[PDB]
């Protein structure tokens, strides 16, 4: 009679890597690698994200003539530029710290827009309706930015305004104007009338004066004048006044802002659509309990741990000795 | 291959054998069979567990991560950036790879070492009342039935009991 | 039956460690490599107890914020200590351009000697010096102005144009702060400064600016519609600064010859100071452990074991312990 | 445990034994006692200390470090700091925590290892001049005084000495 | 070490075996000789080629890396620069060193088991055929010329065969 | 007295020691070295090209023209750029080169380029004296001299006009522009040299946009002027067009540079000599031949090199503990 002592074996082909040799057949085993997504950009928190399709960041804030979809836009857990967003500025100039305009958005998770500066009644003693550029164009016809106004003489004067908002919302305030750079003296004169204008911005914390540099550039679509784009956050409480003699495009519609976490912008061609997900890449999203992914280093939400492996598989079982 | 026992003196591991990871197989008048042993699976299966709920454990979750954007005169920041995720990025690949690697070194002989220990703790209950052949197996200088098969399975066998009849049949 | 038998050792220690087949194993021997001790306590490093800021936060120090007077005695320092009170700073509003640089430029002075750069007494014969004070910078109920600077105005009904320059013969570091007043109005630059269109100059062998006078009404703060911008330089051995101005120099009065010294740095503790000894200092108390790891706090001055969110670290070293 | 010694074929460990790590307990004609072995003990000692050493000194110390301030438009690289900052802490909280938890399973490991080895020196110095019961002990076919059992402590037992008593028992 | 057997009861090396890491040394009427057991030297050698290509494989080049400058009121940015620089320096050197480290334990013992375990499959063999000295030796109780001798080295000693001589020398 | 076998183990002569976890310095029958501590004590050439040798010059001298530097003047392609410890010569006329570091960070990238005449110096500036802008601080050889790559500009008679000046971009590649702003030290001065009491100077392209006004301040010499040059830059696209407009003050482009860009390039500072031998992997202290993991030698790498780590010894045990006795 006998007794004999063994070990078990199955039909397992799993195999993991160890130091001393590669493909140890176990016969068990576990993935802690998770390679798999939906193809999809998803909801979190049962909230859709917010596209901006040819749109940029800075073409929907401004209100860039092409981006009439977005202006009914108000509340989103991610914001997703694509490879074609290319409207922007349609007006050549520079957006001034774009980049951090954009960095504190990544932390919005909603807004209200409002009128900050009504169109109709904010500015009595200057020319409202002839702002337009071809720079900017819609539907064959020169335009304009949907969020500022571009005001100009009335007649032949442009008297100096000042005109305040006090920020009664309980939340911060997003406002964005521009300065206007005329390439020659004569049109800064069709325009404003007044050669030695200057804009002035002022909050409790924002203080600067602009003065307008008139000079011939390259044109870019068409312009050889810049305009400047410039945005201030402004505090429960606190006011802002513009004072100016030119070259204000004054703002028109402002951002009541409502902060929240783990909100960003990401970059994706992937289609939205109406599931939900824990856990959203620019490639699609990830249902998983693993600990880490190889899909993305970028992420919203609750995500593995990003590592640039193919292949992280821990033995479980022995290894397996089937003969 | 630390402890000598699987790949080694007991050659072959047992598709028969389904209810375990180790375990016994026994021939006598009255049959022959499989039988897991339930104590050192159990005991390999909290260790295992508990192994990888550790690993998994240490491994903080990713939270939202994006990209920043950097202007045209802010190229030593966008590489300071690049240079912090690319980097950090390196380390967690080294970390998550060496991990797998070392751990699976040492599960395979945690099985290993494991099967000797059944193997040796049979080996101390039976002593002269069977002969060890090389292989994992015992030849009994008695008649075990399956009463006796299972006291040595389970730690109960009655060495003394059948000393004389072995000490005479050796 | 004669015999030997081979043994381990087991005591009463209730210490347990993990290991990664089993956690909570009880072994015979120990060390825990984790502190989580500290004596609740800011204290002297290397027998040099550190500047407490108090109310005051390092704007207010080195401007001389009325409310700041305690400091200005103050001399060497082993760190600095801001509380969660640390409010007065600029009374009068305005910027205080590259403050964050000052700030981690103080990080690296562990003493300075603060000198009359430009006597309030002597240094200004045709401008007046003793109106130049503030609601705004109010004082045991007088209006009053920064201990370190000093507000030039006119002299009956004249501002004439002032040179004034100081030669670095210190052997180390100078630093010196001034402010540029930007008022709200004509009839205030008149009344202060007399001359409509003025400017302050400001010239090294590094520093070059001239300053021209943005007069703008800004939303009032601390009572204040004008503001006041605050600037700094270091001036190097042998170097020369160059004041000149028709209104609106916030002049320089104190400066400060640093001495630089490594290992020092701000902290923001709410911790009382005392009179006792460390090599480590956190925001929560002092440590004293040759541990190599601690929970206590990520922000250290001093030589310091390495910060962890760990809870618990030990170490076996004995063995597991069966009695 | 892996070696198959603590807590395993020697049941449990000794109150009574407290000079070191592993040891002897005996019975004689003359009396009983515990006492530890200084080799092994020792040895034990130094691998521990030199362990513990090297992962202190592989964790070279914190010098000052202190937050870092930014204004309201330097959020990029105030967050760039904060990833800096939360990132080599989320490893070395990492580092720590693992190396702990492996070296702590080698440690008790070694352990286990050195009471299996002391057996095992034992067992080939008595060779048949005692029998192996199984948990832990053996009993000699001999008188085996305090100056032979001494010999076998200290690993210079005499076995040709006793051979021809010992058959004659066996 | 952890298996007993190096500087255990095999108490030294053989400056004599210069053809592989474990071998055997034997004695008999037609001679004396050491020879290196092929089998378990090839597959130390694999194992531990395949360790040090695993640690130099999960090391991935450093390509290009200049210094950043920094003006001087980019005192904060030129101290975060270092800070990283600094952290990651922190982190390589204690990855490299701790590995290096561990990996030689892990080692020595590997080679500690490779010994035992070839110690234990010829005890397994031979079982009565021959008695164990202590040392790593055993003495035969048959006689073992060189093809016996190759037989035991190769795995295929045939323990029946020579059980009856053997046992006719053990009493 | 029977026939023996014996198992055994392999000692020889090897005194290699390596470290482990219990224990230190143990002896080894083999082992493997995975930290490179050996270069060459020179500068090598990567990719067979040499590298730049600034010498006396740094980069701002070198693309400024720093008439010290006129050695420099044929460089045209490099494979890494080094400045030394006495790499003084760069502004000669005192004042700011505005975002010089990135500048520097930006030319690391850059491998070679093809210097030429943006604005020739006889033909482009009919109504503006460009004859008259040397300066004791940027002497040469005895005289009063200036960059060699820029012209300054002055007023000719009672008189400096509004200048407008543009280059298009058909290099079919980058093109690195440099331009001055000078600062007089007073309002006199400002007027002898320019005229105009208001000047400034505006700088356009599709991208860039930036005006500069003299900023006028008493001020101390240095190198003996009062006088301060703010120094700029920009990178021209291809297809782009430049424009300079200016009522004063202006340091004109004279030549500029056309960039071919190119990975794994940089600037080291050494003081090694600089040698006729290749390599895959340069460092400030000297090249390295391995292949090795790891090396402790500097943190500053170029090409393909081992990782830099402080360690003083990585010695990995292959084969056992050497016990020959
Ligand atoms: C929303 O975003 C879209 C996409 O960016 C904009 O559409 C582009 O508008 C630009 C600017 O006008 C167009 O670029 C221009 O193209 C002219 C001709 O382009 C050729 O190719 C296109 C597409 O293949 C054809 O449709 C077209 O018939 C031509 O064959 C050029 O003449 C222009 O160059 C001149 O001006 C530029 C300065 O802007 C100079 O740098 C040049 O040297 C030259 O003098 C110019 O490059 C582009 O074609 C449009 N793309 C598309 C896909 O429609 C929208 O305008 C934008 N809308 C708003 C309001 O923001
Ligand atoms: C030293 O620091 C202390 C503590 O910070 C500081 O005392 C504080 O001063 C301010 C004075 O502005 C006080 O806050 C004010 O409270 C009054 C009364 O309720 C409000 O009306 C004020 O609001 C008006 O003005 C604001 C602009 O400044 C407007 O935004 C607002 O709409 C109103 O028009 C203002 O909030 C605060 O109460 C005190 N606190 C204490 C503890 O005394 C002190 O002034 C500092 N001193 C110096 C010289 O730095
Ligand atoms: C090229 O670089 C060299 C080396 O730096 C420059 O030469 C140095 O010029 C400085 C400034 O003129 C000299 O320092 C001065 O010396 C005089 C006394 O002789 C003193 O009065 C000044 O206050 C200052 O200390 C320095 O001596 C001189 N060094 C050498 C080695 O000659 C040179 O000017 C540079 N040339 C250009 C065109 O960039
Ligand atoms: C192994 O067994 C399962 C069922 O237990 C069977 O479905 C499968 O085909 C087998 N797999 C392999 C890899 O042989
Ligand atoms: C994700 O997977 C789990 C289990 O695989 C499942 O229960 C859950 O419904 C899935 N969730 C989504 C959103 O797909
Ligand atoms: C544990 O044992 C030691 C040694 O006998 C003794 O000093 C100590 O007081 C004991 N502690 C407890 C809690 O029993
Ligand atoms: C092993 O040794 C025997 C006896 O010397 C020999 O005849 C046989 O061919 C060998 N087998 C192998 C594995 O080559
Ligand atoms: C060690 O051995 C090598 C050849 O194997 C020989 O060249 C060298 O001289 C020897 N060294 C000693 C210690 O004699």
């Amino acid at each position: 009679d006998t007794i004999c002592i063994g070990y078990h074996a199955n039909n397992s082909t799993d195999t993991v890597d160890t130091v001393l040799e590669k493909n140890v057949t176990v016969t068990h085993s576990v993935n802690l690698l998770e390679d798999s997504h939906n193809g999809k950009l998803c909801k979190l928190k049962g909230i859709a994200p917010l596209q901006l399709g040819k749109c940029n960041i800075a073409g929907w804030l401004l209100g860039n003539p092409e981006c009439d979809l977005l202006l009914t836009a108000s509340s989103w857990s991610y914001i997703v530029e694509t490879s074609n967003s290319e409207n922007g500025t349609c007006y050549p100039g520079d957006f001034i710290d774009y980049e951090e305009l954009r960095e504190q958005l990544s932390s919005v998770s909603s807004f209200e827009k409002f009128e900050i500066f009504p169109k109709t009644s904010s500015w009595p003693n200057h020319e409202t309706t002839k702002g337009v550029t071809a720079a900017c164009s819609y539907a064959g016809a020169s335009s304009f930015y949907r969020n500022l106004l571009w005001l100009t003489k009335k007649g032949s004067s442009y008297p100096k305004l000042s005109k305040s908002y006090v920020n009664n919302k309980g939340k911060e305030v997003l406002v964005l104007w521009g300065v206007h750079h005329p390439p020659t003296g004569t049109e800064q004169q069709s325009l404003y009338q007044n050669a030695d204008a200057y804009v002035s911005v002022g909050s409790s914390k924002y203080n600067r004066r602009f003065t307008p540099e008139i000079a011939a550039r390259p044109k870019v679509r068409g312009q050889a004048g810049r305009m400047n784009y410039y945005w201030t956050l402004l505090e429960p409480g606190d006011t802002i006044t513009f004072e100016a003699t030119g070259n204000l495009i004054a703002p028109w519609y402002a951002f009541a802002l409502n902060r929240g976490s783990g909100s960003g912008i990401i970059t994706s061609d992937a289609p939205v659509h109406d599931c939900n997900t824990k856990c959203q890449t620019p490639h699609g999203a990830i249902n998983s309990s693993l600990p880490f992914q190889n899909i993305h280093p970028v992420t919203i939400g609750e995500c593995p741990k990003y590592v640039r492996s193919t292949k992280l598989r821990m033995a479980t079982g022995l290894r397996n000795i089937p003969s | 291959g630390l402890f000598g026992a699987i790949a080694g003196f007991i050659e072959g591991g047992w598709t028969g054998m389904i209810d375990g990871w180790y375990g016994y197989h026994h021939q006598n008048e009255q049959g022959s069979g499989y039988a897991a042993d339930q104590k050192s699976t159990q005991n390999a299966i909290d260790g295992i567990t508990n192994k990888v709920n550790s690993v998994i454990e240490k491994m903080n979750t990713q939270f939202t991560a994006v990209g920043k954007e950097f202007n045209n005169l802010e190229r030593r920041i966008e590489n300071l950036n690049k240079k912090v995720d690319d980097g950090f990025l390196d380390i967690w690949t080294y970390n998550a790879e060496l991990l797998v690697l070392l751990e699976n070194e040492r599960t395979l002989d945690f099985h290993d070492s494991n099967v000797r220990n059944l193997y040796e703790k049979v080996k101390s209950q039976l002593k002269n009342n069977a002969k060890e052949i090389g292989n994992g197996c015992f030849e009994f200088y008695h008649k075990c039935d399956d009463a006796c098969m299972e006291s040595v399975r389970n730690g109960t066998y009655d060495y003394p009991k059948y000393s004389e009849e072995s000490k005479l049949n050796r």
